[PDB]
């Protein structure tokens, strides 16, 4: 009942300086931490994280 | 429902109770059966077939091998008590009763004619065995030689939307439509042809006999005549209908 | 024209055999379009997606197109997929016309369509399979091959056609020993499969009435005389002056 | 982009205005490439001009 809440939202861009920003469903763009389980070599512009 | 802070699926289901076509099904339940009009006699039989028969006993159609109808189109004069006919299978059979009228629907906003049947017989399947009753396919039976730019189209998109629900590539869900008309030549070659609509019915007008079943039914309603004879009454009432 | 390139792809490297991709059915109504696009979809098993075409064009302005692209760019990461688009009737306009909302924005939906399927982005693998009543209300972009390169025709079943339409019903059903299908096939010369359906269902009825499990000979053509008589009259008239 | 916790601009941004499959997608490659310049061919060298 406790499954804890992961935000979905739309990659807007992939920053040249190592990081991306990403539009949460909620609205608020937001530049996130990239990670080794989904890196932005799979990623690109829409892409649905 | 969402128990929030965690925001997780923790209760199957609320929904959704949407009285846009919810509060179209039934008519406070008919109290019309098929003992209640008459004149359409030979007709009523014929209905009772292709409808409430499946639900008496399906394994009469099991036991054949055969596909049970898919109801009954009905075309005549108007006014003849075709959706009377509908109310008194829905009643007789205690199954579910959606009455619609069909010409209501079409908005000139665009496929939004179309959107609309595609719930009215999603509802059906929900909660199938449930009859529908489609009056008036005048207005939603599109024609595919032009005649107007803006209109074609669009009544073409709706009327082709229910046909797809009907048994396009998917279920019945035991429709059962039990919907009337009054021309066959305003009809689509596409909606025309059976297995959408198994049994094409013409309701003819009442004959000789039929004016006095018509009849009595109504002068019981009144005070009756003290001085009886029904041959008179079916005479002049020749070359009528039953709404007469 | 889809079996092959699944199971046989070895025959289209050896010979250097370009893909298909689409087929395009057109025909009179009720003939079984839709059994041949379920039959596809049950036995080659990949990815079958249904859409219909009435379902596109909604109430906003552009909501139909929008669609349209969903649909293209899931298909594309499904592929092996086919997708079988149901009516294509209202969906498209022949004729060209500017500034009504039957003829305008219907081909603002068709454009995104003709375009995606083939076109700048590819594809996938889809084999659109695409089936309408009339090409005479469709889109000639649609109707030209190059994509829908099988245009197939179909007609209302032949006179031999028409005997094997009656053996599946019958398949299901039982017949009796002096049963003659080629009979009553002939006296429902130019008609399609599913007025047969309704024929084994209206013989059935008599059947029942009986009290019988089979169907014989003689309910079958009191069954093609009962559906016809009620759908067109036979009565009138004799001269007065035309004797 | 601003500090999250607490506003103050901690970064320019190379700045961007949500390219997505618009200037994002550039696919020019085979079946149809330039060993392929099928036609109707006179139509082609006007483009090239
Ligand atoms: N060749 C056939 N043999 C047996 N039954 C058939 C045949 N064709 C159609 N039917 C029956 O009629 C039903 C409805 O027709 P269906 O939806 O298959 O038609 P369609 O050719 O795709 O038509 P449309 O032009 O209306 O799009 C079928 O699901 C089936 O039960
Ligand atoms: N056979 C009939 N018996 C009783 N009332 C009738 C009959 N036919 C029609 N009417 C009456 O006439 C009116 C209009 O006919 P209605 O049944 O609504 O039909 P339709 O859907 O065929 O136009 C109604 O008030 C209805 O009660
Ligand atoms: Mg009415
Ligand atoms: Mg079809």
């Amino acid at each position: 009942l406790r499954s804890p809440p992961l935000l979905v939202g739309v990659v807007s861009d992939i920053l040249e300086d190592g990081r991306v920003v990403v539009k949460s469903s909620t609205g608020p763009k937001f530049v996130v931490n990239t990670s080794q389980y989904i890196n932005e070599e799979e990623l690109k512009p829409g892409a649905r994280v | 429902a969402l128990n929030q802070q965690t925001l997780a699926i923790v209760n199957v289901l609320p929904t959704s109770k949407d009285p846009m076509v919810y509060g179209f099904e039934v008519e406070e339940k008919p109290e019309v059966s098929y003992e209640d009009i008459g004149g359409l006699d030979v007709q009523i039989e014929e209905i009772r077939e292709a409808v409430e028969l499946p639900l008496l006993k399906p394994e009469l159609f099991a036991e054949v091998g055969i596909e049970p109808p898919k109801g009954v189109l009905l075309y005549g004069p108007p006014g003849t008590g075709k959706t009377l006919l509908a109310k008194a299978v829905a009643n007789q059979t205690r199954a579910t009763f959606i009455r619609v009228v069909g010409s209501e629907f079409v908005q000139k906003y665009i496929g939004e004619g179309a959107r609309l049947v595609r719930e009215v017989f999603q509802l059906a399947k929900e909660k199938a065995p449930s009859i529908i009753f489609i009056d008036e396919l005048d207005a939603i039976a599109a024609r595919r030689t032009n005649s107007d730019t803006s209109g074609d189209r669009e009544v073409q998109r709706t009327m082709m939307q229910l046909l797809a629900e009907l048994d396009g590539f998917d279920p019945r869900g035991d429709v059962k439509v039990i919907g009337a008309t009054n021309r066959i030549d305003i009809l689509d070659p596409a909606i025309l042809r059976p297995g959408r609509f198994d049994r094409i019915i013409e309701v003819p007008l009442p004959t000789f006999e039929g004016r006095i079943q018509i009849f009595k039914i109504h002068t019981r309603k009144m005070k009756l005549a003290e001085d009886v004879d029904f041959k008179e009454l079916a005479r002049i009432t020749e070359g009528a209908s039953g709404a007469d | 024209a889809v079996e092959l390139p699944l199971l046989k792809p070895e025959l289209f490297a050896e010979v250097g055999i370009e893909p298909p991709k689409g087929v395009l059915l057109y025909g009179p109504p009720g003939t079984g379009k839709t059994l041949l696009a379920k039959a596809v979809a049950n036995q080659t098993r990949a990815t079958f997606i249904r859409v219909v075409g009435s379902e596109f064009v909604q109430k906003y302005i552009g909501e139909g197109a929008r669609l349209v692209r969903e649909v293209f760019q899931l298909a594309k990461e499904k592929a092996p997929s086919i997708i079988f688009i149901d009516e294509l009737d209202a969906i498209a306009a022949r004729r060209t016309n500017s500034d009504t909302s039957g003829d305008r924005e219907v081909q603002r939906t068709m454009m995104q369509l003709l375009a995606e399927l083939d076109g700048f982005d590819p594809r996938g693998d889809v084999k659109v399979i695409g089936a309408t009543n009339r090409i005479d209300i469709l889109d000639p972009a649609i109707l030209r091959p190059g994509r829908f390169d099988r245009i197939i025709e179909v007609p209302l079943p032949t006179f031999e056609g028409r005997i094997q339409i009656f053996k599946i019903h019958t398949r299901k059903m039982k017949l009796a020993e002096d049963v003659d299908f080629k009979e009553l096939a002939r006296i429902t010369e130019g008609a399609s499969g599913a007025d047969i359906k309704a024929i084994c269902t209206e013989a059935g009825m008599f059947a029942i009435r009986e009290e019988r499990a089979k169907v014989t000979m003689l309910d079958f053509t009191k069954a093609i005389e009962k559906v016809l008589k009620k759908t067109t009259p036979i009565p009138d008239l004799k001269g007065v002056m035309f004797v």
